[PDB]
């Protein structure tokens, strides 16, 4: 807006990054956008996809017929039969509400850290180069077009080319 | 004064998960694993549609009950719908050994074929007509379908002796009965002798049963009782009948015609023209997900029943929207 | 020369709990999660105190043998307590057709009401008062209270012959006996006739027993044996008794007067004044904690039972000063 | 002099809450909890207390059961199935515990690296980061300040000026 | 220069995650044990009881067919065969036979005593036989029981007792003859309508011998319907009949008790050792599961449904 | 620990590899490879202490007549083995998601480890590695493994040749 860009991983999430799930928000002469980074996010729906199919790979394999009969003669017959079918219920109710509950906060989690990769992945590759603002974003202590993007997205960010003026901008 | 952000998806998602830590924790995407709807239809199963009993019962049925006569003949079937409390059992008040047993056969075998075993014209030497008004169509007296009552002819009941070899190349469900009547007058009546007995052998069955005559409660009107009792006839075995008096014989045997995947399901539903890989007495599911809550009772490939309300698994982000218009 | 710190909370907590790469790790804060004490006291159950037998048996309490006679009354009931071996079941020595079908079904019930449905001065053809020195009431032959012996009168066993409408407005066990002597002398001192029948007939039971007189060890110096029966007589439903000889009948059926949740719990202990939503033979168990470990026998709403000595959950900081 | 961090180990110095703050100036010296870190977590370990007991639970059960002399396959039936249960329980008990102490601890460990990384981003160039979990100021910062720095609100572009010129010596 | 990194090496040793598949790591614990020996073994040093085509009636009526088991030693636990040939050479039933099966899931040695010598049945023939236990062309019968039958027309009342005095419990057995009609029940027995009865202190049976016409098994028309009991100590077994006793010689002192089973296999026992055993062969392992057979006997791993289960235990390999 | 593993580390699981005037070499912490492996022992362990004590004795035989009694037999065994199936299975399954990120988090404290304790004495790559800004032999090389390294020390011309 109306207001100044800037929201990263801290401050929250883009309604604006339609793209995918973890992404770059830029700013520079040319314009501003929102972009996925394909890798981060795809390494992610496949961990999510495949942490679904887990808990879904099962057992499963029926015609099992639940339903028995018993006389007037036995019920102790029938209520054991009973404790059985409820034994198991109780079993996997309790399982699956837990399972799924561990399951949850580990995949919050796992977004989290994923995004915080993100953030260490450029940090560690611009350094001197970008100041840190402490929201999620570095502003650069010098000039980066969308030539220089795409390198700081997909990770070919050329720090040795940009070495020197950002010295000169920084030390004032 | 050029910029870099690194940021994550949000969306207008409202739906909430669970975890460990925390509750009613909104994200953007998530997989509901609980399956909860049914269509409400009573359906067919692997395309085969189920043996439909109505008011009837097993028993009704196997036995031949006249109220049941539209199941003399019933094609393959599925599973085995039944009303709870089935109108029309043991229309001649009685009881039938080892009756869940037999209903348990049932859950496997999937297709009878009803075989004349023992003809009643050929019990020559009694009379075969006998029936009760607790049986009765359209008024008359009349007597389950597939059982006869031998009584004596004209102040003589003979021994009664007949077998059966199982030539149906299929194992074959024979059923039969013994008349406990209500006191010794009666049993002179029917039978002329009193201490009598019905002897059942096969090459592994040896029963013999003498009647109980007692005074008893009217069920249906009705004093007397008829016990009855099965067995399945192996292939190529053999089944004696031997009695003195009080045999309720089979004409009809069941030859266990189709096997494989049934059961029997309690429920007052008509079947509908549906289909379905599980069938639950309120509905059937369609459904690929691991859990439902529907209904414990289900016949077919069915997901794990559970007692919860919902289980519903994060795929998505946290999701924390920005302050529009930002 | 200025300075922040950033730590975590440390107490003189020893308390010390395990993961799954880590043993006995001491934190700061656990939870116990697995409930280990009982009170020591067997309880009441709901409000309700339980039906306690002392040395009867269920046979003996519903038979009548008189050595149970403290429970030809009993108020309604939580659950039931037995021995492991009761001493005071058949006196005069027997057997009780589907007895723990019967037992079984006192683990739904929670209250009787005796109703005398066959009083004994109306078998006026025959004589009722048998007994015998099995069931001897302080030296004296005695039998079961709510049963009766029909034997001859004078030289002759007419056939008996009574039936009952379960008017009660509830459900009905009724019990009966058949008596198998021990030689065919006995069988004719008693019933005259030999080759006799106890025939029980209602809207769906139909039985017919005949004795079987063979001899056999003294058990209770008896060599005679009476094997009981039972059946739920439904509402508004009638039973037939007739026999030509044998029969032990019933002058006393047993209305369903209170439904509900019980069961049968063998221990030793005597009730005491307490209560729980959760009773065991070693005690009972106040707890909100999911597992307990102290006995898998229980009755009432009770934490899943499991075979282990410590669960406790790690609430707080690893504890290290 | 002072200094235990994150790092180092615990304080008993700090009954107040969880996680919190060691302070050291001119006024004095003193601990304080971040009742937000703090609440953040009981809430969480709470809840997840809760959630391990919120279960089955519902009888009356009743679980003793009786049979005959002629029904010992059935009374075993019957024990191989309470047995199979307890051991499914048993286990799954045992295991969850293990696995959920196991979670709880790192969760403990992350909450505090979170305080630390939540001062340090604030501070930056203003501060010496001692490495034992401890900033050591370039520049001067009483009681004032001190609350500026717990709660989140530090003056990072006041402090600036001064902190530049004490570290460059 | 300094660097921090981990270790690799030439594993190729896959596990899954929740998150990842086939992921190859440095090190893995296998926790699912497949391997059995392929031999059938004795359980706690003792060797079980193997009845080859006999099958426990078979065993403790004593069929002709069944002689190398009128004595065995102690058992860890029974093999037998699924369809085993010998059994009720006379054809037959065997009153709660499952129960009695149950039962030797327990015990672990008998010691067969004689109860009631067939000598002493002096008013009786003893020596009744049929073609359908034959030993080799001449008709025999249940080794372990007696076949009463007439003595020169007549059949007086077969009054005999025995109080167990072995000071273990003891297992007895008896039978009655079904004719299959009136013309065989008088040749063998003279008198109709008979009856056995047997009394200890908790048993009270009595039977009547059902006469009825049916289909030839083993050759043969009638049926001898077994039943058992155990005998406590101390207490006394009373036979009472009249016609249609099949009396035991013999009752089964349970001599050794403990921990067995039962189970349905062909393969034949050999000379190694297990704490668990099962129908393919015998299992060495400390894992926590196993997939080899459900049907074990011993102290065994939890059988699984499962292809695989490996733990990772080593870095995530990535040379 | 960025770009990969270290056959060449033959050593241990986690550690330094080093160039100096002296040489090259690589070098296993013992500290943290150590508390890894007594914790994998652990959860290896954690998951084989379990149930176990049979006799059990699973055969079990019944009638013609009980089939009913024989199919609930069925349905027990199969429901407990489906049950321990499918919690083996997903056991194990997040049991090693957790190990491998066990392992990805001690490699990443050890780089902390270090970082923390050199500071400006030392240029960050970006690679998981650390190039001086001043010098250090095998005797300084010990100091920066088990923790005891001089940053007051080498504080000085660190930053002569840090500034061009
Ligand atoms: C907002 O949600 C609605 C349904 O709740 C959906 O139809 C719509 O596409 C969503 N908006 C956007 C921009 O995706
Ligand atoms: C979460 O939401 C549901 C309804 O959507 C509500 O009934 C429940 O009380 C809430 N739970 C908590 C812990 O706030
Ligand atoms: C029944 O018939 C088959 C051939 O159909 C024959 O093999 C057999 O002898 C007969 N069985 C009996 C018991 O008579
Ligand atoms: C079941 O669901 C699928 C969803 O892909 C649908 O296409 C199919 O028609 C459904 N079957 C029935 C009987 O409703
Ligand atoms: C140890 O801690 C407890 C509080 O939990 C306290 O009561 C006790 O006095 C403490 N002792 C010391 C020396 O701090
Ligand atoms: C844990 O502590 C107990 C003492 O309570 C001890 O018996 C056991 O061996 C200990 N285990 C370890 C790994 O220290
Ligand atoms: C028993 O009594 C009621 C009336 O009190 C009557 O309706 C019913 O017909 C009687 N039942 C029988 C089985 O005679
Ligand atoms: C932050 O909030 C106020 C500032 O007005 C202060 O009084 C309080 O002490 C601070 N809280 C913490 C935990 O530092
Ligand atoms: C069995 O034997 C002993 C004699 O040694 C005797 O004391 C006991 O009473 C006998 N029991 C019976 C029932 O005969
Ligand atoms: C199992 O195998 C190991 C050797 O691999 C051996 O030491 C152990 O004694 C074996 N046990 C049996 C019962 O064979
Ligand atoms: C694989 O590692 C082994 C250690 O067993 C080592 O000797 C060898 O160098 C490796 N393979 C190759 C081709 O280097």
């Amino acid at each position: 807006g109306l207001f100044g860009a800037i929201a990263g991983f801290i401050e929250g999430g883009w309604q604006g990054m339609v793209d995918g799930w973890y992404g770059y928000h830029h700013s520079n002469d040319q314009g501003s956008g929102y972009a996925a980074d394909k890798e981060s996010t795809q390494k992610a729906i496949d961990g999510i996809t495949n942490k679904v199919n887990s808990v879904i790979e099962k057992m499963n394999t029926q015609f099992e017929a639940v339903g028995k009969e018993f006389n007037n003669l036995e019920r102790r017959l029938e209520n054991l039969n009973k404790k059985m079918e409820d034994g198991f219920i109780d079993v996997w109710t309790y399982n699956a509400e837990l399972l799924v509950l561990m399951e949850n906060e580990r995949t919050l989690d796992f977004h989290d850290s994923n995004v915080k990769n993100l953030y260490d992945k450029v940090r560690m590759q611009l350094r001197d180069n970008a100041k840190e603002i402490g929201n999620g974003c570095f502003e650069f202590y010098h000039k980066c077009d969308d030539e220089c993007m795409n390198s700081v997205r997909n990770g070919t960010y050329d720090y040795i080319k940009y070495e020197e003026e950002s010295k000169l901008n920084r030390n004032e | 004064s050029d910029q870099i952000c690194i940021g994550y998806h949000a969306n207008n998602s409202t739906e909430k998960v669970d975890t460990i830590l925390e509750r009613n924790v909104t994200v953007t995407h998530a997989k509901n694993i609980l399956e909860k709807t049914h269509n409400g239809k009573l359906c067919r199963l692997s395309g085969i549609p189920p043996l439909e009993l109505g008011d009837c019962s097993i028993a009704g049925w196997l036995l031949g009950n006249p109220e049941c006569d539209r199941l003399l003949s019933v094609p393959e079937w599925s599973y085995i719908v039944e009303k709870e409390n089935p109108v029309n059992g043991l229309c001649y008040p009685g009881s039938f050994n080892d009756y869940e047993e037999l209903k348990h056969l049932l859950t496997s075998v999937t297709h009878f074929e009803k075989v004349k075993i023992l003809p009643r014209d050929q019990w020559t030497q009694h009379t075969t007509t006998g029936g009760s008004r607790a049986c009765a169509v359209s008024g008359n007296p009349s007597f389950f379908r597939n059982m006869v009552w031998l009584t004596k002819k004209g102040s003589n009941y003979p021994i009664a002796k007949r077998s059966y070899n199982n030539t149906s190349g299929e194992q074959m469900l024979v059923i039969w009965g013994i008349h406990h009547p209500n006191d010794d007058a009666e049993q002179r009546t029917l039978y002329q002798n009193v201490g009598t007995y019905v002897s059942v052998g096969t090459s592994t069955l040896n029963k013999r049963s003498i009647p109980e005559i007692a005074t008893r409660p009217k069920v249906n009107g009705l004093g007397g009782r008829m016990e009855f009792s099965w067995t399945l006839l192996e292939t190529w075995d053999v089944i004696n009948f031997e009695s003195t008096g009080n045999l309720i014989a089979p004409e009809y045997g069941f030859k266990i015609s189709k096997r494989g995947s049934s059961g029997i399901m309690k429920t007052e539903k008509i079947l509908e023209n549906c289909e379905t890989k599980c069938q639950t007495p309120l509905g059937a599911i369609n459904t690929t997900l691991p859990f439902h809550n529907i209904h414990p009772l289900t016949i077919g490939e069915c997901p794990k029943y559970v007692k919860s309300d919902r289980l519903i698994l994060a795929t998505g982000l946290r999701n924390v929207p920005q302050i529009e218009s930002r």
